[PDB]
RNA sequence: CAGCCAGGAUGUUGGCUUAGAAGCAGCCAUCAUUUAAAGAAAGCGUAAUAGCUCACUGGUCGAGUCGGCCUGCGCGGAAGA
């Protein structure tokens, strides 16, 4: 509703190609392309974007605000990029980067080699830190979740892979 | 490293099954033999030792449990299956009390034994068992006797041959910073502790020196920062008992002249339980002078009225504890349980 | 190779207070074992440590032990290296069995 | 009065010589010595009188010593030796235990050197009674 | 209105038949100044100094927004060879 009516501004140098319901946000930091359910029409106004629904379907404003929201992620990702930082807590937890293969030592019987997607670049500033960089918030979120899902932080000591912004709660249960 | 607790649970012994009265047609047969067998004997709650745990919250989370009633006898002379005996796992060192005969059925010391606290009832008798010609019609029913109503009161006493009690920040929690592996949150500020800490000492070939800790108090029924009074419960089962004395506090209580009160809280509870052996071993000598120390030790030991051999080591730095280890170990080998 | 491992095992056991060491030679008497070394253990804890010690030097020496017996009971326990077999026994428990009759 | 570094205050009175049973060595343990009570703590207290507990702030950043400034004593320790009862209520509100008057405790509250809430004088004369009347006292306004 | 940026205080660590309580199972009146607003009181919760948030006030976008009831037609309750 009011999110859809809120205009989003794109910086200079980012070309927007409209071919019906497929929209490209190619710019300084890569190429992104998504498709809609065809329930939102985009209008090529002045240097901003506006959205609106059409008659016949009850959803209307509900999905209309989404197209404004998703395009917000893409415009920043091609001019500023999304950065996700993850840290390893615990003894014997190691992370390394070789090419496009991410190597992890989480106390298993074998090192784990995780394959990154096409548009994600990962680096290790230190031995217990992982930083994720990409152009789409969709891919970076799943990869960050995928690394977290391997050794999800157990509440008691927090040993595992955790988000930097996420806080883990330490509680005293099962006394003695 | 978590808060101690104890409680009691409500357990009802399984009652016996009831006799069955049944009559049956067969194809074109009006009258047949009596049908219906016995019932089911009540369950038997058992107490298994727990060495691989120390928790007691499983008694507040679940307080009421019923052993399954012995299923009633069925037709075709089918007897009632015995109610499965539920085994209640209990940590070691839990003396049990009953409402009524408040005497313990047995103390839990070893691991891997089962103790019966409530026997099951007796199965009922069906009409088939009552077949006779005096009545010529077996139809009376005999109900099963209910199981014994036993109510359990549980208190936990930790099993350790040696226990630590002493003045605040005097090294009772610092004593585990010795060759022992346990590391409780110990420092040099008031009372240093809320939870008892246990530690082991490996010496030679099955000889063990498990160490117990309790947080003491001041002048008996008093406290500094809300520390509880009922922490003597985990003690009172140590065959060898050691005591620490605060030495040269920055601002604390005076020397052994205050330890005349220390005699009291041992016998304060009921009687100190037949005056278990007590050795006055000191601590925190590393920050003092040994040449200055013999005149205090000669005065601290004798001013109270104790003339036995006193041990003078510095447990804060974890040096000199070995001679205690050998000598205490010598006590068990030279004085077993009898 | 038997003499080399015989020296390798007799030295390691003596490093951790292994008393009453006797090296037997059953060559010809029996067709299963090449050399027989016997040991004495005071009680359960350290004899298990001796079994723990010898099995982990064996893994570090290349030769893989092909069988052990002592489980939840330290009255007897064996560690095998092929030609040489070590028998670490309790002193009180040995007297029930034979000594130098194998 | 700026930020973290955990300002703390623990005292029971200034008359005695830092007893442990009431407070203990908890007067500072992150770089504050316990023997500094007779060099700078007893620098201006001994010059006037020792009969009132006084709060203290630490204010230690990286130095061996401390750089605080002393301030006024609390408003509740003044009801023991200069106004009336020395023990307290006893029964909290079953009756009227103590008694206070406007003529009492008028110049004592003015002895504070610098601890003000505004420049008004008559505004603070009824602020000192906040401690009173909370324990079952009577007002004689 | 909800977001975002700030405040969130003074007696006051409130005394009290308080074995410690500085907001918390007890204890009471539930008052009292400074200010644009702040409660002897909203909580996750340490033996407590504690860490942080909230009840309310200010600013920011600006025209609707806040939370209760009645009611037709819809969902769950509705597992057996």
């Amino acid at each position: 509703s009011r999110v859809a009516k809120a205009p989003v501004v794109v910086p200079a140098g980012v070309d927007v190609k409209i071919n019906g319901q497929v929209i490209t946000i190619k710019g300084k930091n890569g190429e992104l392309t998504r498709t809609l359910n065809d329930a939102v029409e985009v209008k090529h106004a002045d240097n901003t974007l506006t959205f609106g629904p059409r008659d016949g379907y009850a959803d209307g404003w509900a999905q209309a605000g989404t197209a404004r929201a998703l395009l917000n992620s893409m415009v920043i990702g091609v001019t500023e990029g999304f950065t996700k930082k993850l840290q390893l807590v615990g003894v014997g937890y190691r992370a390394a980067v070789k090419g496009n293969v991410i190597n992890l030592s989480l106390g298993f019987s074998h090192p784990v080699d995780h394959q990154l997607p096409a548009g994600i670049t990962a680096e290790c500033p230190t031995q217990t830190e992982i930083v994720l960089k990409g152009a789409d918030k969709q891919v970076i979120g799943q990869v960050a979740a995928d690394l977290r899902a391997y050794r999800r932080p157990e509440p008691y000591k927090g040993k595992g892979v955790r988000y930097a912004d996420e806080v883990v709660r330490t509680k005293e249960a099962k006394k003695k | 490293m978590k808060f101690v607790d104890e409680a009691s649970i409500l357990v009802v012994a399984g009652d016996g099954g009831n006799g069955c009265v049944s009559f049956r047609r067969e194809k074109y047969i009006p009258k047949g033999g009596p049908d219906g067998g016995d019932g089911g004997d009540g369950g038997d709650v058992w107490m298994e030792a727990d060495e691989n745990l120390n928790t007691l919250i499983d008694y507040r989370f679940e307080k009421s449990f019923r052993a399954e009633r012995g299923q009633n006898g069925a037709s075709r002379d089918c007897t009632g299956k015995r109610g499965k005996d539920v085994t209640i796992k209990v940590p070691v060192g839990t003396r049990v009390i009953d409402q009524g005969t408040g005497e313990t059925m047995g103390d839990m010391t070893k691991h891997g034994q089962r103790l019966l606290v409530a026997k099951g009832g007796w199965h009922g008798l069906g009409n088939t068992r009552f077949k006779s010609s005096v009545n010529r019609t077996p139809r009376q029913k005999t109900n099963g006797t209910p199981g014994d109503k036993r109510e359990l009161l549980l208190e936990l006493m930790l099993l350790a041959d040696v226990g630590m009690l002493g003045m605040p920040n005097a090294g009772k929690s610092t004593f585990i910073r010795a060759v022992s592996a346990a590391k409780p949150k110990v420092a040099d500020y008031p009372f240093t502790t809320l939870v008892p800490s246990l530690g082991v000492v490996r010496m030679d070939n099955e000889k063990s020196f498990v160490v117990a800790d309790i947080p003491g108090l001041i002048e008996g029924a008093a406290e500094g920062a809300g520390l509880g009074i009922r922490f003597l419960k985990h003690l009172e089962r140590c065959r060898v008992l050691l005591h620490l004395i605060d030495i040269d506090p920055i601002d604390g209580t005076d020397p052994v002249e205050n330890a005349r009160i220390i005699i009291s809280e041992l016998e304060k509870y009921s009687q100190d339980l037949a005056t278990k052996p007590r050795w006055l071993v000191f601590n925190k000598i590393d920050l003092l002078d040994k040449v200055e120390a013999e005149e205090k030790a000669k005065a601290i030991a004798e001013a109270l009225g104790w003339e036995d051999k006193y041990y003078l080591i510095s447990a804060a730095s974890g040096l000199g504890v070995k001679d205690l280890c050998w000598d205490v170990m010598t006590f068990i080998i030279e004085n077993p349980v009898v | 190779q038997g003499k080399a491992l015989q020296d390798f095992v007799i030295d390691k056991i003596d490093d951790l207070k292994g008393q009453d060491i006797i090296a037997l030679d059953v060559q010809g008497k029996s067709s299963i074992t090449d050399c027989m070394i016997i040991c004495t253990g005071t009680s359960s804890r350290h004899v298990m440590s001796i079994a723990d010690h010898v099995v982990q030097e064996s893994r570090a020496a290349g030769l893989l032990p092909l069988g052990v017996e002592g489980e939840n009971s330290a009255d007897w326990i064996v560690v095998d290296l092929g030609d040489v077999i070590v028998h670490v026994m309790q002193e009180e428990s040995r007297r029930l069995y034979e000594l130098e009759k194998l | 009065a700026k930020k973290v570094q955990a300002y703390v205050k623990l005292q029971v009175a200034a008359g005695m010589a830092n007893p442990s049973p009431p407070v203990g060595p908890a007067l500072g343990q992150q770089g504050v010595n316990i023997m500094e009570f007779c060099k700078a703590f007893n620098a201006k207290t001994d010059s006037i009188e020792k009969g009132l507990p006084i709060p203290v702030v630490i204010t230690v950043y990286a130095d061996r010593s401390f750089t605080f400034v002393t301030k006024t004593p609390p408003a509740a320790v003044l009801l023991k030796k200069a106004a009336g009862i020395k023990s307290g209520s006893g029964k909290p509100n079953k009756d009227k235990v103590g008694k206070i008057s406007r003529a009492q405790l008028q110049e004592i509250a003015q002895t504070k050197a610098a601890d003000m809430t505004g420049a008004d004088i008559e505004a603070m004369t009824r602020s000192i009674e906040g401690t009173a009347r909370s324990m079952g006292l009577v007002v004689e306004d």
